[PDB]
This record gives C-alpha cells, structure tokens and sequence, in this order.
DNA sequence: AAAAAAAAAAAAAAAAAAAAAAAAAAA
DNA sequence: TTTTTTTTTTTTTTTTTTTTTTTTTTT
C-alpha cells in the first residue's frame, strides 16, 4: 500500500493547484486506508497525523530526489479562525463524527529553483506575468505605509486580535488601536495599469483568485496568499523591504505589529526599509500570554500601544 | 524495500531524465497533453548535451521516464496509436489504479460548491466585491476548466451513443435542451461561445471534424471521436461512468458491455 | 481510336466534377441510391472502351473506384437499429445525463420526486417511462455542471498537473522589435567535317580498289603535319571497329588494310553467326602506337613520300 | 497538324542562375537548346521542374530554393506561360486561353506560389494548386524518366538501385496509381462487410423482437372464444347452471401475468407488435440493398483487376518489344525482366563478340549512354506526358554514336506527335544534319 | 630496357592475360605522355581497371564493376595481369627482391571461386598484405582522388566536403599531427565542459551549507523536544513552564530527511578539480606547440598551389585562386577551391550545386594538375575529360596538359578520350596510343608473333 | 570456430510548407 | 472604430545525410 498511499495523496495534493489545508489531508488517508482495507481500531488522532507527516517525508524524499518539494507553512490567521473557515463548511457533506485538532498547517507544492526547464509552466501571456509582478510590487509598496484612522470590526484579523488580548488580560475595558496598514491594494489602483485594458484585468484576477494565490478580503480587497512562498521566499519582502516574524523567523504579511516610535526608524544609516517587528496572530498569541508584554526592538508596550496589519 | 534505491540509482546515473521529469509535467499540467516526437526530441537533445553525459538511446531514456513517473507520483507517459516506444505523439495519463468506491470523496466535495456558486439562477464568481474563501476549504479545481469536462462528458456521451456519428446541427439542437446557448452569447459560467469552445476541443484533439464542400448548397460536418478520448477514456471505464450515470448498482448492469457495444462500434477504433 | 477515348476522358472528369456534390448529398441524407447512380454511369464508361486499351483512362477509374467505394462507406456507416429494450438507446441516456447532473437541483428548490446474460428481452416502462419526466429545462443554470465535469476527472485518466510561478514569473521581456529595412525594395531586375568517317571509305572504294591493299607505309603517314596524320588513324579506327577493312600482319612487317569486301549477298541467317563467331574469335587487338619523333622515321620507309 | 494543348508557350526569366531577366519561346513539338552548359541550359530546365512543383533536393543543381537565386538579388521569379486553348484544356471559361503560372522565391520567409489567368487577373495563390493543373495536364516532372537531370543521368544509368528503376518506370506509366486504388477500394470493401456482419446481429435482434411481438399477440388474443366470441345467443341479456364458475383463479393470474409482464395493455402489445415488425420488416429492405449494392460493387472490382493484369502484362511486352526494337540499331540486344517478386528493371545487353546474357553494371560508355536512350524511349508510349526534355543524353560517348542518339530519337518523335521536346547538348548540329523537316528550331544562348 | 628518363615508381608497358577484352595484349608505355584513344567501346579504357588491379588495389575504386572476378573475361577460368615498373632506390624491406634490379613486375592472378589469390613479384609467391605494403611503400596511392580517377569517378570530385578535401590533399606528403592535434582539441573541449560542471558543483556546496544551517535549526527544535520531554511531571510554575514550551516549538519541522540528508556528498566533488585543470592547462600548451609549426609551411604551400593555379585557370577565361581556411578548433580545417568564370559575378565555393559539368570538370583537371610538384607521384591518370566541355573547353584542357607534359620533368599522364578534336597542339616526347578492333584483326592466342607489330617504335626487330 | 571488414538495418537531422496570430491600413 | 489584408512567426511534416546492428563470409 506503500505504492498506493503514497501515489495517491500527491494526486490528491497537486489536483487541489497545490495548497491544500491539513484536516483534509487527514481525511483523504482514512480515505483511503479504507479503499485498500487496512482498518484500525487501537487509533487516535495523533498517530494519524503522525501517519499523515511520515507519508510526507517519504513522499517528499522522492520529490525532492526530482527537485520539487511539499514545504509544510502555516496560514498565520490562526486555529479558531482557520477551524471556523474550512469546518464550517463541512457541517452539509461532513466523517463519522471524529474530532480534529483545529489545525493550521499547509501543505504546498513548488519547484526550488527556477531552472529553464520550467521556465513555461503557465497558463498566462507575457504582458499578463508583467502585471503579475508590478501588482505584487504594488501589494508590498502599499505594504509598507502606515495610516491613522479607525479600524474596521468587520475582519477576522481584528475580532481575533481583540479576543485574544481580552483572554490573555482578563481586563476587558479596553479600546482599539488606532492606525493600519494593508499589504492588500485597493482594485481601482491596480486596474490603473497603462498597457492592457480595464476587462483584461478585471477576468486577469478573477483568474488568478481562481489559482489559489490572490484572495479576496471580505470588504473587496486582495492580497497575496500561500503562493507567495513560492515567490522569492524571503527576498521578495526584504526587496522592498519587509522583514519577517519573530517567533518562528517564517514570513509574516498579517498578524500584530508594534510601530511606535521605538521599535521604528528603518535603517537609515543604510536606507534599508527594516520596519518593525512583526508577529503571527499564534505567535503573538505566545509571545503575550508566555512570554511578554513588550516589543523586543526597542522595549515597547503593545497591548495599549500596537498597530492592526491588514 | 527495492523501490527507493532504484529510483535513486535510476535518477542518478541517468540527469536527463531528471531534467525531462519538469519538461513533460510543465507542458501538459491541465491543458493539451499531447507531445508530438519530434519535439520531445528537440528537447532532449539539448537537455543531455548541457548535462555532462552522452544521451542514450530513445528507447533507454523512454523506460527511464515511465520509471520515474510513476515512482514518484504515479503517472506514466504513452504513445498513442497513430494511424510502445514509437508512436509518434505521446500523451500522459495517470495511471494509479482508480478508487471510485471511495472517490466519492472527490466527486462530493466538487460537486458541493453547487450548493453555495449559483442561488437565484446567477453565478457569483464574477463579482468582484465576494468573500472568496477557497484556499481554506481546498476546492478541487479551477472553475473555468472544471466546465471544460462539464461540457466534454456531454458531447462525448453524445457521440459515445450514436453509433460514432453525430452531425453538427443534430448536436447543436441536441445541446439546446440543457440550456447551452448558440446563437454566439457566451456560456454563463466559463464565458465562452459554444463554436469556439468545439475548435479548442478540436485544437487539444478531443473530437474532430470532417470538413466537406459543396458551392450549391453548403458545407456539413460530423463529430466522430478523436484520439485523445480513446486513450485517455476506455470502455473498462466508459462502462463506470455510463453505469453511474443512470445510477443503477451492479445487478441490473450485466449487458452494458455487449449494449455499448453494439451501440457505438466504430468508435474505439484506429 | 483517339476519339473514343477523349470523349470517356471528358465523362470521367465530369464524373469526378460532381463527386463532391454526390458525396455531401449521402454525408447528409444516409441514401445508397447515389452510390449506384453513379456506379451505372462508371461502368457504363469503362466498356465503353473496346479498341484501344490505354492507360490513364484506367487511373481515372480507379479514381472513380476509391470514391464510389467511399461513397458506399459513408453510406453503410449511417444504419442506425434501434431496440425497445436496450438501456444505452440515445434519448434514453441524454435523459439520465440530464439526472444527475440534477440531483442537487431538486433537492435545493425542494422540487421532489416520485417513482412513475438477460438476453435483452422487454423493459420500457422503468426506463422511459419516469427517466423521460427530465426533458423540459432548457436553461444552463439549472444544472450543475460541477458534477458531470468531475465525474470526468476521477473516472478517466486525465492528467492533474498544477501551476508554479517560482519559473515563469523570472522569464525575460522581450524588447526585440525587428529590424527596420533588413533589405527592402530590391525590385531591380533590368527589364532589357567531324564525323567524316565515311570520306575515308569514299576514297578507298573510289581511288584504290574494291580488293586494293596499301600499309601504314602509305596512309596514315603525313609530310607536313601530325594532327591529319593521326587524325587518320583514328578514322581508321572506327573503320576497323565497324568490321570493314582488313588488317592482318603479314610477316614482311609492314600492316595490311584492304577493303574487306564481302561478295555481294544480303543473306544473313549464317553470316550474322559468321560474324559473331569471327569477333568471338577474339580480336586481340594491335596497339598501333605512334609517336612525335617516329613519326619522321616512318615517312614511307627511308624519309620520302612527298615532303 | 492538331496539338492537344499544354505546351509551354513562353518561360520568362527573373533573376534565376546566371541569367537576370531572359525570356525566350518554346517551339511546337521539339526544341534545340545548345551552347555552354550551365551558360543557360541547366537553368532553364530546372526553372521548368520547379515552376511546376518540385523541390530543388531533387535536382541535384542547388540543395536549397534560396540558394538557386541570382547572387546580387534579393528575390527570384519565373513565369512559365503554359497553353490552354485547344483540346481537353482545363476550365477554359475561368482561366482564360493561355493559364500562366509563376513561383517567386526570396532569400527569407516563405515561397510564393502563385496561378494567374490570362489578362493578369490573381487567381489562387496556393500551391495545390499548380499540383493540380499540371495534374490534369499530366505532366510528371519529378521522376527522371519524363525530365531526366544532367546531373542525375550518368548515376541513374548504373547506380540506382535494382529497385529505383523499377518502381520509377511503374509509378511514371500511371501503373501503380491502379494498383494503390484497387486495393485500397478493397480495403474499404473489406471494412464495410465486416460492419455489414455486425449489423447482421443488430438485424438479429430485431428479428428476435419481431417473433416474439408476435408470440405477445398470440398470447394475448389466445383468450377470445373463452370470455368474448361467446356473444351469440346472448342477445337476449346484452338457474340450473350446475357448472359455471370453475377456472376463475386460474384465468385471473394468466391474464394478471399476461398484462403485467413490463406495464402494456392489450392494444398497447399489439402497437409494439406493429412497430417491432415495422422496424424489421423496414431495416430488411435498407439491409438487403446495401448487400446487393456491395455486392455488384465487388464483382465491378474483380472486373477491374483482371483487366489490371491484362493492361500490366500489355504495357511491360511494349516496354520490351520497343527497347529491343530500339537496341537493334547497333546490331546489340537484350531484354528487361520485370522480376515483379524482387522489383527490378535489369537491363540484360549484349555486344556483337559475346555470348552469355552479361549484366548491366558491366558494359559501360558505349554500352551504356546507348542504353539509357534504348531504356528511356521505351518509356515515352506508356507515359503519356504532354512535353518531354532531354539534357545531354550523351553523357561520355563519341561522335559515332551521337548520330546514332540522334538519328533515332528524331524518328521516335514521329510515332508520337503530342509530346513537346527540347534537347540540351553542347555540340553542333544547326544545320549539320537534315533537319529542315519542320517541328525542330535552334536556340543557342 | 631503355630506362634512360622514367622516374621511379613508373609504369614501362602493360601485358594483359584474359581480361574482360583483352585475353592477350601488351601495351608499351612511354615516359611523359601516352594519350589513349580509341572508338567506343573498345577497349581501351580497361587498362585503367588493370593498373588498379595490378597494384593490388580494390575494386571498388574504379566503379566499373561490383564485385572482384567480374573482370575475368566470361568464357575463360583465370585472369593474369602481368605489368612493370620501375624499381626505386628508396623502396626496401621487401622479402624475395633485392636491391639492385631497376625493374619489378607485379602480377596478380585472379581465380574463379577465389577473389583474393596469390601474387606475383618477379616470378616469385608473395602473399597479399606483403604486396600491399610494398605498393604502399612505392608512394603510389588510388584512392587519393587527385590522382587517380576512373571513368565512373570523375566527377566524383566535386561531391568531396571540403575537410575530407584537406586530409586527401595533404596526405599528399604527411599530417598526421593535425590528427593527433584534433584528439588534443577534443581533450580540451571535453575538459571545459567538466570544468563548468565542477563551478556548478560550487553552488552544490554552497546549497549544501544552507541545508546545514536546516539542520542546526532542527537541532534546536529536538532542543525544545528535549525541555518537553525532561519536564513532564504533573505532580503551579512548572505547568507555566510546559504551556511556555508547547506553542515556542514549531509543529512544522521537516528535519527527518534533512538531518543526516547530506554529510560527505560534496568532498567527492572537490577530489577531482585541481591537477585536472592543470591538465586542461598542459593540454592547451601541448596544443599551442603543435599549432605552432603547423601554420607557415601550411600556407606557403597553398600560396605556390594558388599561384601555380591561377597561372593555370587564366585561360579559361576568369580569374580564380584557392584559399585555405583555419576557422574551427582545428576539426574543420579546409579548403575550399574559388573560382570565377566571368569577371561580374563574384568568387565563389567550388561544389556539385554550384557548377555545370563543364565547369566542374575544368576545375578537376586544373586543381589535380597543378597540384604536381608538390607531391611524389609518379604515373596520374586523368580518365576522359570531356563531359560536358565543347571545344574552347577542351583543347585548352590539354593544351595545359600537353605543356606541362613535355616542358621538363614530367610525370606519367594517363590520358583516356574517346572523342578527339581536331587541330590539336602535339609536341615530341608524348605517346599517342590506341585500340583497334573487328574481327579481321589476326588473333594473338596462340601466336605471339604479331602482338604489338604496328608501334612506330620498334621499326626493326 | 575466433577475428574481420561487410552487408544491412534503424534512427536521428535538416528542410519546406501550412496555419495562426498580430499588426497596420482603409472605410 | 472596426474589419480586412498583409505579415511575421510557429508548428508540423517530409527528405537528405548519417549511425546502428544483426548477420556472415572468412581466416
Ligand atoms: N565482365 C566482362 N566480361 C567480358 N567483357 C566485358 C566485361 N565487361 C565489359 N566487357 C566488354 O569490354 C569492353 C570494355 O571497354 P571499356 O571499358 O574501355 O569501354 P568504355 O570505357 O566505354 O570505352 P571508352 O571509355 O574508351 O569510350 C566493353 O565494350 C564491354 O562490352
């Protein structure tokens, strides 16, 4: 079955155009370990999950024999938000009511290096890529700029964020943090590109939200989701400048921050834009309830004094 | 345990093969899978050249690849008949052997999305101000390449059963009763014409069409399998989907074999 | 006869002309009739034919033959027997796709349903009776069609390969306009006795004599030149290639070339043979070499015959 | 004299070889183009096998189109001024009275293939085209034995396979066309009787379902005389009965057995027993003409073979009798084997001090130019081309044999009389020998 | 035994026993010039044949026949050809003959059943390696296309790629360093390949490193598995302590087949560069050595061969000269004959697609005409010029034979044409041969007497 | 029966035409 | 502004040279 496992989830995997959340891997195995008959009573969920990452190992020695790999990243909106999102809509279909750790991890499939082999593996023309790489850049550059302002309550960022805060505290009498910044440009801005034309783009991001990597805010805004980490996986952020985590050191465009005037002033002994430092809603999660109440940088306080990221 | 050591030994003393694995499988990822042999030639003779080894014979290398497609993941590239290691255009196909008993999951949860992209006879896809939450719950596939099978089990059911014959406007008026239009508006889901839609079908070699001439009174064309959905279809299978189609289980099924057959004769031909 | 086969020549091609018309007409209606229509008129051309048997008229037929042929192919593809028990008969499974491709449908607008070897014997009313209810939307919205597009993709073998952007988003751009005027405008083209073989033998059955012999002591010799007396030689050359003169050595040393007249006699039944058997009677041949400076020592024997 | 029309009026030079812009007209029947070779005789010829669809890999005179043009250029054309306006010409009522066809070649991109009508007007600027009207012309121009090469003769003579020669004098007589399309109408006979013995099945099942419909209405209408013919005295209606109801079950569950056996009523069994025999007794007649149809079709067939054979077996004696005929003026014969197992054109000569059939490789110069014109005008009955060229027939041979080249293949352009000729050879013969007898003219560059 | 003026290696006079028209017939040869001539098919274009037969040549360098008894005249049993030449002073090792006779006669006798047969060196039994090396060693080759062409051959020269054109023009003398030159250059552009491949092998390395730098994280991941696993014991800080460390580990950690992933992958990539480039270096010197010498006289030959032929190709009409080129790494090293055959079109290649036969055949007489000094051969044989060429084209063709063949030092030019112009200019030392025929000709089988009575050489026996 | 060039065979290399797409001009 | 024609590019399919390999005459 070793054969038969492990030529089936990849399928399962690079069917889905890559990413593909972890509870649904979990299931394809009971799947599956049912379609071959290899029935187990003396289980629970961890050794599944244990069953599911060894599989990966195997699966990813072979791929990465051939040069593509199965990376394993978290979406950094977290466990209740994530659980929420994808068990919400298994509640029609549903599998005999078993319990799932909420988990967040996800898989994905990408080639390591950008040979010439692979140089033509789209679906999209040249001038369509060229606007690829100049809304990205749009996406960092609006990125980086930080305005006043109240904040909506309307995404998940910001109920999450304020849940947490009460939860680590106890205290509940506290207020909104007063600016954002969103690493998801507007759509009248990018549909101001010069060369193509206004439809062009409209069905060029309807194309791309399609392709897993371009999702769409609730409130009509896009951002760059988890095919940007086949994207210049570090590089493509500190390009225009954009460092990463804390906790983990993975890339991070969504979470908490903290810019006030210590942990702030970007490198300009050098003119690196080295912004502040920045969490995931789990690592900060941690980083408050075990660790701190304070920016690492520059020894700040946050819980009063931080920055929504959206 | 022979497996992992042989395809490592197969990927290490062959480096072409491994620079021809991420070739073939970023040619044909959803689109026309096809490889015509003068091209897979063309590439492998400049992929052994920059490779630090004197490529093999065609027939070492073609062993090579269908060793590692389906070690790893579990394809396998073919040649098709055209009218072994000499046809003269190759397709990939997978080739695991299916799990429709517990496929179910796989048709389920594509067929799910029903339920929440059309309410009030509109899709929703389009607009642009959406909530678009698919990245969490793993959709299947693509939406404007999922009716591009959509409509090609219904025009290849449509030819399966009329004896390998089915003429244009007797497939045009047969396809207006599911709602298709065809006087040019575009299908409202993948947004695109019907005439258009049959030549890219065409183009990936689906069906074909037989083009006539006559100054009088016009020019008729047919619809006869092509050879694409010969070799990546079979009547092993055919007799699955027909069989599920009008959903009765394995009794009353004994005759579909001989039925089909008799029905549909010159089809799975050469 | 030219003329009958000009005029089969012109029916055949007219034949052919409407060919195409012919093959449309039964592409279209399923009829065999055209098939022998013209098979009367092919046949009916090919005896009419009867003196000269000439090819290309042939070619034509076959032509004609590869056609009517295909004709008959076209035609014996279109029978069509249907059965009342056989459940794969068209309008039986259009209206099955159009039940699944459903079942989500009816059970969203809540419209529910109702009920209303075998040899292949009888059973109509289970599957035509109530699969035929599912025959009047006409609507593409109804269906969905994200269940009849995968049912496709796990039952074939299609090919389920994904989409990187680590490769294509680092290609390069391609600013390489072509060259203006690589070369235009060219338009500048500027509208504006050899054989004489028999005059040797001519001589000889004139001056010398039907049965005269004389040497290389006296014929190919020359007292001012060496392109006339070597270009004899060569005459006689070709005159001893074509079996017309004489010349076997005597033993004095001195060549002989005499007419070789054979007396009178056309008769040829024993003389060919003769002949034939005489040059089989192999002519090893005499090398008759001559040289520039020898060609003075050999004038007729001691340096005179009119310088 | 009458002339069936199809010869080339007028080739008209553009930059082609050694030759910028030269145009000089062909004659009625045979031509004599001389002068220096390559100095304008090669190049004619090969501007008149290209400009009537033939590559130039083979032609042995340039391997590449863009390498036949004119150093100094950019692009080349020539136009060749067919003759449309006699006898079984070509759609005189569209392309006019004199078709002109022309090829433009340029050092990029791709050629340019073009039909144009008399007046100038475009036609269709295709290259199935000019395949097509030279076609109907019948003119084959790429095979050697119709426009022999300068290049190709002296290897053509010795070096062409055992196979070369034969399969170029079969396909150049239009003799393998027959045998192609012959077996390949089999073929097609071959697939369309064994889909006539599937539909035989097919046409089974109907039969089974005819007979049996009718075994339904027997066993319908079997219970008539029990229940309903009885109506005869009973008008009187419409006690001592001691036996009346005796069999009511029994009835009862044969008529509930008879009636429900898939869901018909009794006229609706008998409107299946009609239709199901109307099906059978409508698909007999469509089966039974479509067999009688293939039938009279395969007998056509075996017509046509035997009388393939017959053709085949006349046309190689001819091609025999004609060379032999033809060897004889040198007081040499042999004789061609069509070894139609192994394909073979093995010319067998002999010399006039020989003995045993000696081979063809053998004799050489002699021996063998006069074989290439005794094996070559036994190939210009059977093919019926409407022009002919020939470019140094006498690759090494003397001036004794070039009279005895010439002097004969002056006679056999008398036999036939609507083939155009032209000649290329170096030597002299304008007014050398007695030509004056008109259908000749001299054309040295 | 006049030997007063042949030059070794020659051919004095030929005797030929029952060949495919000649069952017994001698020729007598002359030293500058024998112009053979004759009517068609008359056997006079066979002695060819013969002298490739008789210098234990192959039968496919002629062309006239397939296979090797074809030439055993059908009707007999076995074939003997008889024929002399001169001895040379340079020519030795060479077992049965010494070293003192000016004159050896070669003779093969062809069998019926038996191909390859014995030889015959001065009546004496020779196998037939000895005889090859030994026709070998009386520097006369026929398979060098600028000397030696068959009637089926002669324009068999223009179809010649230029490289090969070079090898078989400059075999001439000798080059065999240019083939071990090649072997050098092949060595290096091998070794510049691998050389690329190691500087890929760098960024292996360096990847390498990277995956090391993974590695040092899973260590410290195992690290927080280690606090995890030492502090359990539940039985309040210590709980705070645990929950501190459960989220701080990273659920994600793909270390398994990373950890002992790569170790000694990359030393055996770095056991190979150094002394290899240092090879690749002495490689390049070696070369630079051999290119050295080669160049100067390479070009000074070919600058007295251009200035030979275009003294030569003037009168054809155009001017016209042969340019060598180096262009390649020394793999396509050739040679290319230019010529112009009037003024306005430029200098062009000399190829098959090019030319007419009469062009082409002018340009192989005058290349392998002019091309005499400059190599050690003693007899030529220039097989019927004439194809293709009318008159302007051919008394010029040997007019510049005939004065080259009666200037001074002349070597033997065998010269085969069944046509003959008139008006031609002869001069003293050439021999004009020929061949009859017919059956009144008295036969010579049985008698000897009249075998060669005729030559206007011998007047008085 | 242990070397040999040999015959013959398969299997890649370049060439030319056709079709699709894009650009440009006329109405 | 839109449609049609020109034009360039790409793809596919034939043909000339070239290598291969079992068979095979042979020492
Ligand atoms: N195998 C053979 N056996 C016997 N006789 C032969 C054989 N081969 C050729 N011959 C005869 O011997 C003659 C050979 O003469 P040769 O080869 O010189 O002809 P040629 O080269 O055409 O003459 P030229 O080139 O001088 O015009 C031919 O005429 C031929 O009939």
């Amino acid at each position: 079955t070793g054969d038969a496992t492990a030529k089936y989830l990849l399928q399962y995997i690079l069917s889905a155009r890559g990413i593909c959340h972890e509870n649904a891997l979990i299931l394809a195995l009971m799947r599956l370990e049912t379609d071959a008959s290899t029935l187990n009573t003396e289980w629970s969920i961890q050794q599944w999950v244990d069953k599911l990452n060894d599989y990966i190992n195997a699966i990813n020695v072979k791929l990465n024999l051939l040069g593509y790999k199965i990376i394993r990243i978290n979406h950094g909106i977290g466990r209740n938000a994530v659980t929420l999102k994808a068990k919400q809509n298994f509640e029609s279909f549903e599998l005999q009511s078993i319990v799932l750790p909420e988990s967040n991890r996800f898989f994905v499939y990408v080639n390591l290096a950008s040979t010439e082999e692979t140089k033509l593996a789209t679906r999209f023309n040249q001038n369509e890529i060229e606007f690829i790489k100049w809304a990205i850049e749009q996406f960092m550059i609006s990125g980086e700029t930080i305005v006043e302002g109240p904040a909506l309550d309307t995404s998940i960022i910001v109920r999450e964020v304020n849940r947490i805060l009460v939860a680590a505290t106890g205290d509940s009498n506290l207020a909104k943090w007063r600016k954002f910044s969103t690493f998801t440009v507007g759509s009248t801005n990018l549909f101001q590109f010069q060369e193509l034309t206004a439809t062009d783009i409209e069905d060029l991001l309807l194309r791309l939200c399609e392709l897993k990597w371009f999702y769409r805010t609730q409130e009509g805004k896009f951002g760059i989701d988890l095919r940007c980490i086949a994207e210049l996986e570090e590089y493509l952020t500190s390009m225009y400048n954009l460092n990463t985590c804390q906790n983990c050191h993975k890339l991070a465009i969504q979470g908490v921050r903290c810019g006030n005037e210590s942990c702030r002033e970007e490198n300009e002994e050098t003119g690196e834009n080295s912004l502040s430092q920045i969490w995931h809603v789990d690592c900060f999660k941690h980083y408050i309830t075990h660790v701190s109440k304070n920016c690492d940088r520059c020894g700040s306080s946050l819980i009063t004094e931080g920055v929504y990221v959206i | 345990l022979t497996e992992d050591l042989a395809v490592a030994k197969i990927v290490k003393e062959n480096p072409v093969a491994r620079k021809m694995v991420r070739y073939i499988l970023s040619r044909g990822e959803s689109q026309n899978s096809i490889i015509t042999r003068n091209k897979l030639q063309s590439v492998i003779h400049e992929a052994a050249r920059e490779e630090n080894i004197a490529k093999p014979s065609f027939s070492k290398m073609f062993m090579d690849i269908n060793a590692i497609l389906y070690n790893v993941y579990g394809f396998e590239l073919q040649g098709l008949p055209s009218k072994g290691h000499r046809a003269q255009k190759f397709i990939l196909l997978n080739n695991v052997p299916h799990s429709k008993n517990f496929d179910d999951f796989k048709i389920l949860q594509s067929a799910h999305t029903y339920e929440e992209l059309i309410v009030t006879g509109e899709y929703i896809g389009d607009d642009i101000a959406s909530g678009t939450s698919n990245t969490l719950e793993s959709k299947l596939s693509t939406d404007r390449d999922l009716v591009y099978k959509g409509v090609l089990s219904v025009i290849l059911c449509i030819v399966f059963f009329s004896k390998n014959n089915i003429l244009h406007q007797e497939l045009i008026k047969f396809l207006e009763t599911f709602g298709i239009p065809s006087d040019g508006s575009k299908i409202a889901i993948l947004n695109i014409t019907i005439e258009d839609l049959i030549k890219s079908l065409e183009k990936r070699e689906y069906i074909v069409r037989l083009e006539e001439k006559s100054d009088t009174d016009g020019e008729v064309i047919s619809y006869r399998i092509g050879r694409r959905t010969q070799a990546e279809l079979g009547l092993e299978s055919l007799e699955k989907l027909v069989q599920e189609i009008m959903g009765l289980e394995k009794e009353q099924t004994k005759s579909l074999h001989d039925d089909i057959i008799k029905s549909i004769g010159d089809s799975y031909s050469i | 006869d030219p003329q009958l086969e000009f005029k089969v020549l012109q029916g055949y091609r007219d034949l052919e002309s409407e060919m195409h018309k012919g093959r449309a007409q039964v592409t279209r209606t399923g009829d065999i009739g055209v098939a022998m229509d013209n098979l009367n008129a092919v046949d009916s051309l090919f005896n009419k034919v009867i003196g000269i048997k000439n090819n290309g008229l042939f070619a034509h037929d076959a032509r004609a033959m590869v056609s009517i042929s295909e004709l008959a192919q076209i035609s014996v593809r279109n029978l069509k027997f249907d059965d009342s028990r056989s459940m794969v008969n068209l309008e039986n499974i259009v209206n099955s796709l159009k039940r699944y491709m459903l079942k989500e449908h009816f059970k969203l607008n809540n419209i529910a349903e109702n009920r209303n070897a075998t040899s292949s014997f009888k059973a109509t009313s289970m599957r035509h009776s109530y699969l035929q209810q599912f025959s009047h939307y006409n609507e593409f919205s109804q269906f969905n069609w994200f269940r009849i597009g995968a049912l496709y993709n796990t039952i074939s073998k299609n090919a389920p390969i994904t989409d990187h952007l680590m490769g294509p988003l680092s290609i390069e751009k391609k600013p390489r306009v072509l060259t203006q005027r690589r070369r235009n405008n060219d338009q500048v083209g500027e509208k504006i006795t050899p054989e004489q073989v028999k005059k040797c033998f001519k001589k000889l059955s004139k001056k010398l004599g039907p049965e005269g012999s004389i040497n290389l002591f006296k014929f190919i010799i020359d007292p001012n030149s060496f392109s006339r007396s070597i270009e004899n030689l060569f005459y006689t050359s070709f005159l001893i290639k074509e079996g017309k003169l004489l010349m076997e050595h005597d033993e004095e040393g001195l060549p002989t070339i005499k007419i070789k007249q054979s007396i009178s006699h056309t008769d040829s039944r024993s003389k060919e043979i003769e002949r034939q058997r005489r040059r089989a009677a192999h002519q090893n041949h005499i090398i008759f070499q001559m040289d520039m400076p020898t060609w003075r020592k050999l004038i007729k024997k001691y340096n005179i015959t009119s310088p | 004299e009458e002339s069936p029309s199809g010869y080339i009026k007028k080739v008209i030079l553009r930059n082609f070889m050694c030759h910028e812009h030269f145009e000089l007209e062909l004659g009625s029947r045979l031509n004599f183009i001389v002068g220096n070779n390559g100095s304008g005789k090669s190049a004619i010829l090969t501007a008149i096998t290209i400009g009537l669809g033939a590559k130039a890999s083979e032609t042995n005179r340039g391997s590449s189109l863009k390498d036949l043009i004119r150093e100094g250029c950019y692009s080349a054309k020539i136009i060749l001024h067919l003759d449309n306006s006699k006898y079984g010409a070509y759609q005189q009522g569209i392309f006019g009275n004199e078709i002109i066809v022309e090829r433009i070649i340029k050092r990029d991109g791709p050629a340019s293939f073009s039909l144009r009508s008399e007046n100038g007007k475009e036609i269709s600027n295709k290259k199935k085209d000019i395949q097509t009207v030279v076609d109907y012309f019948s003119v084959p121009v790429s095979n050697p034995m119709c426009f022999l090469s300068q290049d190709a003769a002296r290897s053509f003579l010795t070096a062409s396979t055992s196979q070369d020669k034969y399969s170029h004098f079969m396909k150049g007589t239009l003799l393998q066309e027959i045998t192609e399309n012959l077996l390949y109408a089999s073929a097609i006979h071959d697939s369309a009787q064994e889909n006539m013995a599937l539909h035989l099945e097919n046409l089974k099942s109907l039969k089974a379902e005819y007979e049996d419909a009718k075994k339904l209405l027997r066993e319908l209408n079997q219970t008539s005389d029990l229940n309903e013919r009885k109506m005869l005295l009973q008008a009187k209606s419409l006690d001592t009965q001691e036996e009346i109801k005796r069999e009511l079950d029994k009835v009862s569950r044969m008529i509930q057995k008879a009636e429900k056996s898939l869901g018909l009523s009794q006229e609706e069994v008998i409107a299946l027993f009609e239709k199901c025999r109307n099906k059978y007794k409508e698909g007999q007649k469509k089966y039974m003409e479509i067999d009688e149809a293939l039938n009279r079709l395969h007998n056509s067939l075996k017509a046509r073979d035997q009388n393939y054979k017959n053709a085949e077996k006349g046309t190689c004696f001819d091609a025999d009798m004609d060379f032999r005929a033809s060897l004889k003026v040198r007081k040499f014969s042999g004789n061609l084997s069509f070894i139609k197992d192994t394909k073979s054109l093995e010319i067998y000569i002999l010399t006039t001090n020989d003995e045993k059939a000696r081979n063809v490789d053998t004799l050489s110069g002699g021996e063998k130019s006069f074989s290439q014109m005794a094996l070559l005008l036994a190939t210009w009955k059977p093919m019926r081309s409407r022009i002919i060229a020939l470019d140094q027939f006498d690759v090494f041979m003397d001036q004794v044999n070039r009279k005895i080249g010439t002097t004969l293949i002056v006679k056999k352009l008398k036999d036939i009389a609507r083939t155009q000729t032209i000649i290329i050879t170096p030597q002299d013969i304008g007014k050398i020998a007695d030509i004056d007898s008109s259908g000749v003219s001299i054309h040295r560059m | 035994p006049d030997l007063s003026s042949f030059q070794p290696g020659s051919i004095i006079k030929i005797r030929l026993q029952d060949f495919v028209t000649y069952t017994l017939t001698e020729f007598n040869l002359s030293p500058s010039l024998n112009m053979i001539i004759g009517p068609n098919g008359s056997g006079k274009s066979t002695f060819v044949c013969a002298v490739c037969l008789g210098l234990a040549g192959k039968p496919e360098y002629i062309g006239r026949s397939k296979k090797v008894e074809d030439f055993i005249k059908n009707g007999q049993d076995v074939s003997k050809i008889e024929i002399t030449l001169k001895n040379s002073p340079n020519v030795t090792d060479i077992e049965y003959i010494d070293a003192r006779d000016e004159t050896i006669k070669i003779t093969r006798i062809i069998t019926r059943s038996k191909r390859r047969s014995d030889y015959l060196i001065n009546d004496y039994q020779v196998s037939e390696s000895v005889v090859k090396t030994l026709v070998a060693q009386l520097n006369i080759q026929l398979d060098n296309l600028c000397q030696f062409l068959s009637q089926e051959r002669v324009e068999e020269f223009a179809r010649l790629k230029s490289v090969k054109l070079l090898v078989e023009t400059i075999r001439s003398i000798d080059a065999s360093l240019l083939d071990v030159l090649d072997e050098l250059r092949e060595l290096q552009g091998n070794e510049q390949s691998l050389q690329k491949d190691l500087d890929f092998k760098k960024a292996k390395i360096v990847h390498l490193r990277q995956e090391s730098d993974k590695l040092r994280k899973s260590v410290e991941s195992l690290r927080d598995f280690q606090n995890k696993k030492g502090e359990i014991e539940l039985h309040q800080d210590v709980l705070d302590k645990l929950e501190s460390e459960i989220a701080m580990v990273n659920h994600d950690e793909s270390a398994v087949t990373i950890l002992d992933q790569v170790t000694a992958e990359l030393r055996e990539l770095e056991h190979t560069v150094p002394q290899q480039s240092k090879d690749l270096e002495t490689i390049k010197a070696k070369l630079k050595e051999d290119h050295a010498v080669l160049e100067p006289k390479l070009d000074d030959i070919v600058s007295k061969i251009s200035a030979r032929f275009a003294r030569l190709f003037n009168n054809v009409g155009s001017a016209g000269a042969v340019r060598l080129e180096k262009p390649k790494d020394y793999a396509e090293w050739k040679i290319e004959i230019m010529v112009k055959f009037r003024d306005n079109a430029p200098l062009k290649k000399l190829d098959s697609h090019t030319q007419s036969g009469g062009e082409r055949a002018v340009s192989t007489v005058l290349y392998m005409i002019a091309l005499q000094e400059f190599t050690s051969a003693p007899f030529r044989v220039v097989d019927q010029i004439n194809q293709g060429m009318d008159s302007r084209n051919e008394r010029i063709v040997h007019k510049a034979m005939v004065e080259n063949a009666c200037a001074e030092n002349t070597s033997q030019y065998f010269l085969i044409t069944p046509k003959l112009l008139t008006g031609l200019h002869y001069h003293e030392k050439m021999r004009i041969h020929c061949v009859m025929a017919g059956s009144w000709i008295p036969n010579p089988s049985e008698d000897p007497k009249m075998i060669h009575f005729g030559e206007t050489s011998n007047y008085s026996f």
